[PDB]
């Protein structure tokens, strides 16, 4: 893979430090997603980033977005990956307003299996779970992306621009703890955002919850650290769902459910067993 | 007037809004707003950035040359041969002598002194926006966040915090005031620049959690580890760095005082 | 506005009506030491500044501001290094041909810029071309410069076009006159001499160049000057005003040539 | 340094003149600064060449004290003349009496002869501003081309506003002291009439008693020479001036012939209160 090898089709989206293009890899004819991340970095570490990304060639799971290759040109590391024509659940949540508890069930399974896959077969945690990083497609697949595989790339990304919100767990915000337990919190927070259809920090006021200038990021972080976790509204959701997000959002990581415990959860047993035209729901909402 | 009639500019390569190497009475730098329908917010951004540059004529401010509207919104400035301070310090690890490092400090201060003297707060000072032109002359650039201090406290209103975190002062991060920027916030950024100059590394190299740094710096827990200054760093510089980096903004020196500190230092070696 | 308030500029070593000053670092102050500003001296100052304010180009001396209240003064960047005159004619710096062409090129670049903004420099010569840090050309001294729309003739004879000397045309100064000046500069660059060295009478040079009789001796150019540069010198020095190239074309020729 | 400035005597084209005193001496002199950016071998050559001025001894030549270089300029320290130049004097007198022009004429001829015979040098620069006078009544020639290298270095110059250059020097043909006679003649007409005689006065402009330099050069080369008017000047004077202003140097008067002209023989006999006339015109009275 190299920069000449590609033809731009369209811009799939952009973030805080990265841009994603739907492209056609000329030699193979393949349509793929090309992610460019701007970095000013020493040749020795760019080459270390590439080399470390090559581990994705082995990462094969239906809960993990596929990897075609990686390279550096001009001023930018390129990651070429499985194009997901459904987009990110962030994009979806915009068009769908709120995601039905029953679909979120499939999503919750997909996330857990993928976090399990990463953990066990590749020794790594995600680091960055949130709606924009769960990708869905026509065939009803829900895959995870943008996880922390290259340790060097993690390091090189630390010199970054300021975000506008955050899904970081409180224990990470305090440097108190660092494990999969933190990715569980982020899944928890994501779910609440996807369920209610609005980023749950801070919580909605009494009036605002009836319908259903932005808080600066430092205030958001200070909230997460010092305030009780968000939670689902009382009636609109099953008690099993409310209980599920709750065990994901416990401030103290120790007391927070783990992947084994979550997997056999009432909400997961139910949803696994349910059969939902997920692929159908997806295309119908686009 | 500094409007460049359409057609004259000849956009070429790309580097990193978005910046191209172009042609207009010689090599120039062209910074464009790629898109096609400029929102009135992107418009006022442009109007403001041009407004600030127009007031600058100093050898350490990167030379504004003119602007274009018709093809796309764009700002034209002098072209620079040679790299950013970021690039020297963290990429090609240029082995500057301490007298040179002090001089880079000195010039950077000189450009900042000149801006503050005309009431411009840069708001995005950092290694990348400091160019060693022909390896000999510091030119401060990128005035995309620059602003002029308004005499009246209610003109401010709401602006979403943006910028590189490693150079943001704790009060800016916290973002508790209507306007947390000040000449002093620029000084803090320059403080981090002293850090890169006297140490060779960015701050917080053991921490790679972006949100954690924002949270710990804003809270007072985290601050640069001054022990990492190289041993040839004059004691006066270490002190001056620690002063620019004070958490209580009012405790930070301003640029004339910073300039004096460096002159007085310079006066001390043979 | 670019007025520097009284109190800030601090003047130092004279160089002679230009001093070295401090205002946000090293600067150069050009003053008018008379406390009787002739209404014509005030007019002079007003226009020089008015011309300078239009310039923002890396090959034009950077104007920084003006002061009226201790005295009439113009603040511009302070350049370290020497003028092209001093190099060619005094210390006889032995530039390589590429560096000569580069000095010619940058000079042209700045002239191109001035012209595109309808500024006629009217006093372009070696002395007024400063090699900043020995590598970047900074075209200075704008004391005769005007913006193209009676004046007693004023200047240095060796760089004056024969129509300038003659003073018989309705508009004796033109973009093309600056080009002639430029051609003389080319001459100095490619011979390392001034023109008309075999003639030491000012009034003879004035009269004979004006009449059309006298012209730089092109035999003196260095053996290593490209045929193409020598040709360009010719076109620039042409006696007939309208037969001279304009700076777009000059720049083109030099940039083209420089590639060989 | 060691010269205290007393006043400024004036300035012209590439040079300025101060009346100074040598600090320990109390020796009053005239110091001329000529602005030059020249190679150091060339400033040394000029200073060396100026030293032949020490060999100049004539009551028709301004005295010379010394020369040296400093701060991008050549200093020529020379005898102070408290009467200044005839250029300066002319301004305050309006016209200069014919009888006085007789004495100037002699001085200039005597001076140009001394320079020619004793040093083999022509003046090259005769005009009223280079004829200096004093209160003892002497009349002396200044600013003559003694250093050939200084001549060369002064070519790179600013345009003037006028010229006393002989037509043959202008067209670059052969020239000699004949050129200097032309200039004396041109200066004599200026001083007598009180107006630079190029071009000659209009009908209106005349009864009372600018022009680009290129026009003036062209007048000098292609028009007839100026002349005095008749009646108000002696016929001998008019004859004298005319013989100086002939365009052909070869049909023009020479030094030997002027020395014995009627206007000269006469004025030499005349006894005139020159010093009295001068102090009267300026500032000792
Ligand atoms: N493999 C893929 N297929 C299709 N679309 C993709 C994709 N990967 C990313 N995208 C889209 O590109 C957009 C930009 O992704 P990127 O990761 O750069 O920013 P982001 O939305 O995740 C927020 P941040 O940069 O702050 O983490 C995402 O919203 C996603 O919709
Ligand atoms: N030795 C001397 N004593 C007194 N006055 C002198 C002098 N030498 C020169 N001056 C005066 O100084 C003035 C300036 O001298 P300078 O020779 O530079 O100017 P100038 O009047 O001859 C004009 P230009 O340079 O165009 O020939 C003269 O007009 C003369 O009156
Ligand atoms: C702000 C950034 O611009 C976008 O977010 N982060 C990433 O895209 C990202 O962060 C990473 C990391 F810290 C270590 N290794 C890889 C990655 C990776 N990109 C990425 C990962 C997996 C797959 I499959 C595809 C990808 F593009
Ligand atoms: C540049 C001045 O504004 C014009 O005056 N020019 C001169 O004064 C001048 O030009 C010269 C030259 F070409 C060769 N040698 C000497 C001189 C000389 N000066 C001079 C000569 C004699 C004496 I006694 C005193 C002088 F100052
Ligand atoms: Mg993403
Ligand atoms: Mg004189």
């Amino acid at each position: 893979l190299k920069d000449d090898d590609f033809e731009k089709i369209s811009e799939l989206g952009a973030g805080n430090g990265g841009v994603v293009f739907k492209v056609s890899h000329k030699p193979s004819g393949l349509v793929m997603a090309r992610k460019l991340i701007h970095l000013e970095i020493k040749p020795a570490i760019r080459n270390q980033i590439i080399r470390e990304l090559q581990v994705l060639h082995e990462c094969n799971s239906p809960y993990i977005v596929g990897f075609y290759g990686a390279f550096y040109s001009d001023g930018e590391i390129s990651i070429c990956m499985e194009h997901m024509d459904g987009g990110s659940l962030d994009q979806v949540l915009k068009k769908a307003g709120r995601i039905p508890e029953q679909i979120l069930g499939k999503v919750s399974i997909a996330v857990i299996k993928g976090l399990t896959y990463l953990r066990e077969k590749h020794k790594i945690m995600h680091r960055d779970v949130k709606p924009s990083n769960i990708l869905v497609n026509s065939r009803g697949e829900i895959k995870l992306c943008d996880f922390g595989v290259s340790g060097q790339l993690i390091d090189s990304m630390a010199n970054s621009f300021v975000g506008t919100r955050s899904y970081m767990s409180p224990e990470r915000l305090q440097g108190t703890h660092y494990s999969v337990q933190s990715d569980i919190w982020s899944m928890g927070l994501s779910l609440v955002e996807m369920a209610v259809g609005r980023y749950p920090i801070p919580p909605p006021d009494a009036k605002e919850l009836e319908l259903m200038p932005p808080m600066a990021i430092f205030e958001l972080l200070d909230y997460i650290v010092n305030e009780p976790p968000p939670k689902l509204p009382s009636g609109v959701f099953s008690l099993e769902f409310q209980d599920f997000v709750n065990k994901c959002l416990i401030k103290n990581p120790a007391e927070r459910a783990d992947l084994k415990q979550l997997m056999v959860h009432a909400f997961i047993k139910r949803s696994d067993a349910e059969e939902v035209d997920f692929a159908g729901w997806l295309c119908s909402t686009i | 007037d500094w409007e460049i009639p359409d057609g004259q500019i000849t956009v070429g390569q790309r580097i990193g809004g978005t910046v191209y190497k172009g042609k207009w009475h010689g090599d120039v730098a062209v910074k464009m707003l790629n898109v096609t329908a400029p929102t009135p917010q992107q418009l006022q951004a442009f109007k403001n950035e041009v407004g600030v540059l127009r007031k600058t004529r100093h050898v350490n401010i990167l030379l504004f040359m003119g602007y274009s509207t018709k093809p796309q919104l764009a700002i034209v400035t002098q072209w620079c041969e040679g790299s950013s301070l970021y690039h020297h310090l963290h990429i090609i690890e240029t082995k500057f002598e301490m007298i040179k490092l002090i001089d880079i400090a000195r010039q950077t201060a000189q450009g900042m002194d000149y801006l503050h003297a005309k009431s411009i707060i840069h708001r995005d000072l950092k290694s990348n926006n400091i160019f060693l032109h022909e390896d000999l002359t510091v030119k401060i650039g990128d005035f995309g966040l620059a602003t002029v201090k308004s005499r009246w406290s209610g003109s401010h209103q709401f602006e979403q915090l943006s910028g590189s975190i490693l150079w943001m002062a704790p009060e800016v991060i916290r973002m508790q005031d209507k306007n947390p920027y000040s000449f002093q916030s620029d000084v803090y950024a320059f403080g981090i620049v002293l850090y890169e100059l006297m140490t060779g590394q960015l701050p917080y190299s053991n921490i790679n959690n972006r949100d954690q740094i924002i949270f710990m710096v804003g809270r007072g827990y985290l601050s640069p580890d001054l022990s990492k200054v190289r041993s040839n760093c004059p004691k006066a510089m270490k002190r001056l760095m620690a002063e620019c980096l004070k958490k209580k903004r009012d405790e930070r020196p301003l640029f004339p005082q910073i300039l004096a500190s460096i002159e007085l230092l310079a006066r001390s070696l043979p």
